[PDB]
């Protein structure tokens, strides 16, 4: 049997963990008790979802991860929420101290004395299970915690697990729900010593899926809840391949292979057509060629960028619930019609396609409207630079007037290293600049 | 919970701090005689930061008065709150606070404050967890300053792993008199630099040219200004006593707002400026709240923030509005007042709300900035100190209980310094 571990880090990542998980217990028939869907009860499942949840005794299906953060604010927040006995208690870590939006802080100040305990958990939880494949990292460059814990974790388990590929699952920050100014620095500290462990990262935009849940989901001041329920669906969207059955993009490996041509590239785009809002009844129907169709235009892109001014590298889909082969076939052929698409000049570019046989499942409370049809496109489009470079220019601007340098000086970094890892990724903007 | 060790000293101190304590106690509804009186549950849920708690469950502030005139309490019990504070740490002194820096910190009252550091220390430990240390006074003469910033330097000492923090208040010479403080306050200061990265400058010149000029006064009371200062820095920290979006601790309080280690004076504001009035006023709208933000009289310092450019800027909204559209005229004052800002620093604006309303007042919002406009201030006590300084005058007791001259000028070249600092990171 196969398996696999999803890290928790961060106040943002432990809320997306809490989101995207109950969200997955509800889809698969399993309840916050996890009684039995048709299985031996004991050891049971033997269906793919047995890689997230395994059964205990009394087959609850416990989640063999883990939600990590510096300060007790969140952790406790929702250990005594919806899924108290769902989770291990203590098996859920609290710090003590704020990283306050500083990355030496995570880094050499008080992640440093912890991290110990982190790994000591993930390894016996290893121990626990017997087919491990990956990892699943949920955090966020923004937050001290999510960059420096984040990056120091992954480093350590990189040099234990050497073997195993990882998947990050980041979230792009936006200033229109800025709470820091320090934001663009703490993302580049972490991300310029991320190439050398990471393999493959899934980064969200926040203004992407802010302009989502209003332009398309009805909502004016969207809070966490909101963004983070949208985020758990499309994230849902994309793992559902690893969730039900042999299909495209089946395995970690498999993810890599058909995405990440070089290793330092390993940034994909990804879509989720269904974004419409809410008890709305009905505007209009659904269609399988409609929603393909629509998926190139840039509404749902989970990060802003030009894709259509770019040339593709690769082409993924996925598709939920009313399968006919014929019809997407079809759907393939009238948008394979270059309108002015491109793709790589030394490669076969076709796009891949693998079907599944469940209907989106919705949160029982919550905005999302039901809907039986979906695609979710995990291209790998060289776009990414204007985002990437829009990042860096915005770092660069408060360099000149050293601002802020002192507060991540005082713990242990240096003043010219700031230097290295920018020109470290003006050579990235350049390494998307070759290909033309 | 993070708890805060509340430091406080001097005539002025004590003042201020009084009103202070009463206003915050009186928004979470803590009853004068120390039980819960409040109207809902949203007030207890963490504030044991500010407010410990007793054997008999109820609640117990934390907060250390020291002087060195023997009465205090005999002052304190002045309001509504002399008992209230813990009946075992009012720590007097002998003498007084003649306007004579040294008086208190170098040679008595040093003596007491080593027993008072005992003292703080006995009291931090039985907290759960500590956030760091916060302190209101003067830079006014007469054991306000040196007390102050010697009691600054051994807590820097004992935990530097912690934040400060100084609501002093810059003496001026338009509502007071004994002119020998420009030497206490340039002084002072010139080591609060060094030793402290989070200040408030209340200044008390611009609350009585406001105060008295645009507020309907004659001869400002010293309860007149407690009123204000009560207000003012009393709403500064909501976002502490209160959960919201930018919760940001005392360590990340700085790192979103200081950049550089020395250029940390904040100038707040606070729009809904009202004397000491019964009746509220009618009411005003949230353009007109976020418009007299920015007014220059309204500046708690010396300056016309026109006349500069901002570099990290807060605010506190409070009451019920329109939550999600505040970010509307945000972005409209960032549109049309681009100059005011700077470029060096993009995304200056941090912003949040809280749902609560303060007492006597139903729309208001706390302001907290940091621009260049304090040079202005600087420049003012800096000149009302070297005009007088060739005349030698009153040096006398300085040069003779410990002082000498070289520190005068060097703390001169210290201020001079910061004062360049903000002059050429404004061009
Ligand atoms: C041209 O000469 C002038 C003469 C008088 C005035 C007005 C005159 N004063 C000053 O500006 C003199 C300031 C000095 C200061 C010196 C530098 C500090 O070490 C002093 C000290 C304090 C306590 C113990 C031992 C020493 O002393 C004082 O603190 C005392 C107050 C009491 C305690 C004697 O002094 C006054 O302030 C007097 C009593 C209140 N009245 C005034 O408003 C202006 C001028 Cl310009
Ligand atoms: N989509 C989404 N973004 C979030 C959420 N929580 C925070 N963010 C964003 O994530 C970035 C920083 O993450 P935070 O959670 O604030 O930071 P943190 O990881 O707790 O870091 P520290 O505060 O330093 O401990 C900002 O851009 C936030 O707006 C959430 O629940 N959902
Ligand atoms: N802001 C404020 N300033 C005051 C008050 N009372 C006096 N002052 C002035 O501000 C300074 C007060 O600090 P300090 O000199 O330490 O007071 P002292 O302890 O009475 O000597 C003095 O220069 C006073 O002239 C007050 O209630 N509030």
């Amino acid at each position: 049997m196969r398996e696999c571990i999803s890290i928790h880090v961060g106040q943002a990542g432990v809320q997306i963990g809490n989101a995207c998980w109950e969200l997955y217990c509800l889809e698969h028939g399993i309840q916050p008790d996890g009684q039995m869907p048709s299985d031996k009860t004991i050891g049971g499942g033997d269906d793919s979802f047995n890689t997230f949840f395994s059964e205990t005794g009394a087959g609850k299906h416990v989640p063999r991860a883990v939600f990590v953060d510096l300060e007790p604010t969140v952790i406790d927040e929702v250990r005594t929420g919806t899924y108290r006995q769902l989770f291990h208690p203590e098996q859920l870590i609290t710090g003590k101290e704020d990283a306050a939006n500083n990355y030496a802080r995570g880094h050499y100040t008080i992640g440093k004395e912890i991290i110990d305990l982190v790994l000591d958990r993930i390894r016996k939880l290893a121990d626990q299970c017997t087919g491990l494949q990956g990892f699943l990292v949920f955090h966020s460059f923004g937050g001290g915690t999510g960059s420096g814990f984040t990056s120091l974790l992954m480093e350590r388990l990189s040099v234990d697990y050497g073997k195993k590929s990882k998947l990050e699952f980041s979230i792009y920050p936006a200033p229109q729900v800025s709470t820091a100014v320090v934001e663009p620095y703490n993302s580049i500290l972490t991300t310029h010593t991320t190439l050398e462990h990471s393999d493959c990262a899934f980064m969200v935009d926040n203004e992407a899926i802010y302009d989502i849940c209003r332009r398309n989901l009805d909502i004016e001041r969207p809070t966490y809840t909101n963004l983070n329920r949208l985020i758990s669906q499309i994230v849902s969207s994309i793992t559902a391949s690893l969730r039900f059955d042999g299909a495209l993009n089946v395995d970690l490996t498999e993810f890599q292979t058909n995405l990440v041509p070089y290793p330092r590239i390993h940034f994909p785009l990804a879509t989720y057509a269904p974004v419409i809002s809410a008890e709305k009844a009905y505007h209009e129907q659904l269609s399988v060629a409609e929603i393909t169709n629509a998926c190139f235009e840039p509404a749902n892109q989970m990060v802003k960028c030009d894709p259509r001014h770019g040339k593709y590298m690769a082409c993924c889909l996925l598709y939920r619930g009313d399968v006919v082969p014929k019809d997407v076939n079809a759907a393939i052929a009238t948008i394979k019609t270059k309108r002015s698409i491109q793709f790589v000049d030394w490669c076969p570019t076709g796009f891949k396609v693998g079907i599944n046989y469940q209907p989106p499942t919705v949160v029982p409370g919550g905005d999302l409207a039901k809907v039986q049809r979906a695609v979710c496109m995990l291209s790998n489009t060289t776009a990414i630079a204007e985002a990437w470079a829009r990042l860096d220019h915005k770092f660069d601007l408060m360099y000149a007037k050293r601002a802020f340098v002192h507060w991540y000086v005082g713990e242990g970094m240096e003043e010219g290293e700031f230097s290295e890892a920018r020109e470290d990724m003006a050579a990235l903007e350049k390494d998307y600049e070759e290909v033309g | 919970m993070r708890e805060i060790v509340h430091i406080q000293a001097g005539q002025c101190g004590n003042q201020i701090g009084a009103k202070f304590w009463e206003v915050i106690s009186d928004e979470h509804g803590i009853d004068p005689s120390g039980n819960y009186v409040g109207d809902s549950d949203l007030q207890l849920e963490r504030i044991s930061v500010y407010y410990n708690e007793a054997s008999s469950h109820k609640y117990v502030p934390r907060a250390i008065l020291v002087d060195l005139e023997p009465g205090t309490m005999d002052s304190v019990r002045s309001g509504a709150f002399g008992h209230l504070f813990r009946p075992d740490n009012f720590i007097f002194g002998q003498s007084g606070a003649g306007n004579n820096w040294a008086k208190g910190h170098y040679t008595e009252g040093a003596e007491l404050v080593d027993s008072v550091l005992d003292v703080v220390r006995k009291e931090c430990e039985n907290c759960d967890c500590l956030q760091g240390f916060q302190l209101t006074h003067s830079l006014g003469g007469g054991t306000g300053s040196g007390m102050g910033t010697l009691l600054i330097s051994k807590v820097r000492e004992e935990y530097p792993d912690r934040i400060m923090n100084t609501f002093s208040v810059v003496p001026s010479p338009k509502v007071s008199d004994t002119v020998v403080e420009p030497y206490n306050a340039t002084l002072s200061i010139h080591q609060l630099v060094e030793n402290t990265d989070e200040t408030y400058c209340i200044d008390n010149e611009a609350l009585y040219d406001i105060c008295f000029r645009t507020l309907k006064l004659a001869t400002p009371t010293y309860g007149d200004l407690n009123h204000l200062v009560s207000a003012t820095m009393s709403g500064v920290t909501t976002s502490l006593r209160f959960p919201g979006q930018l919760n940001a601790d005392l360590r990340k309080l700085a790192v979103n707002m200081v950049p550089f280690p020395r250029l940390h004076f904040f100038m707040p504001g606070f729009a809904p400026l009202t004397a000491r009035g019964s009746q509220q006023y009618r009411a005003l709208t949230v353009p007109e709240l976020t418009q007299q933000m920015f007014d220059a009289k309204n500046m708690m310092a010396a300056c016309d923030p026109r006349h500069g450019r901002y570099l990290t800027v807060a605010t506190v909204f409070r009451g019920r509005m329109s939550m999600k559209e505040v970010d509307e005229q945000m972005l409209a004052i960032q549109s049309k007042n681009s100059s005011y800002f700077v470029e060096w620093i993009p995304n200056n604006v941090k912003v949040a709300v809280c749902d609560i309303p303060p007492r006597g007042l139903k729309m208001s919002s706390t302001f907290i900035g940091n621009s260049t406009a304090i040079q202005e201030l600087f420049k003012r006590i800096s000149e009302q100190f070297t005009a007088m300084f060739r005349r030698k005058a009153f040096l006398h007791w300085y040069t003779g209980e410990g002082m000498d001259e070289m520190e005068f000028t060097e703390a001169e070249s210290n201020m001079n310094d910061l004062v360049s600092e903000y002059q050429q990171y404004q061009d």
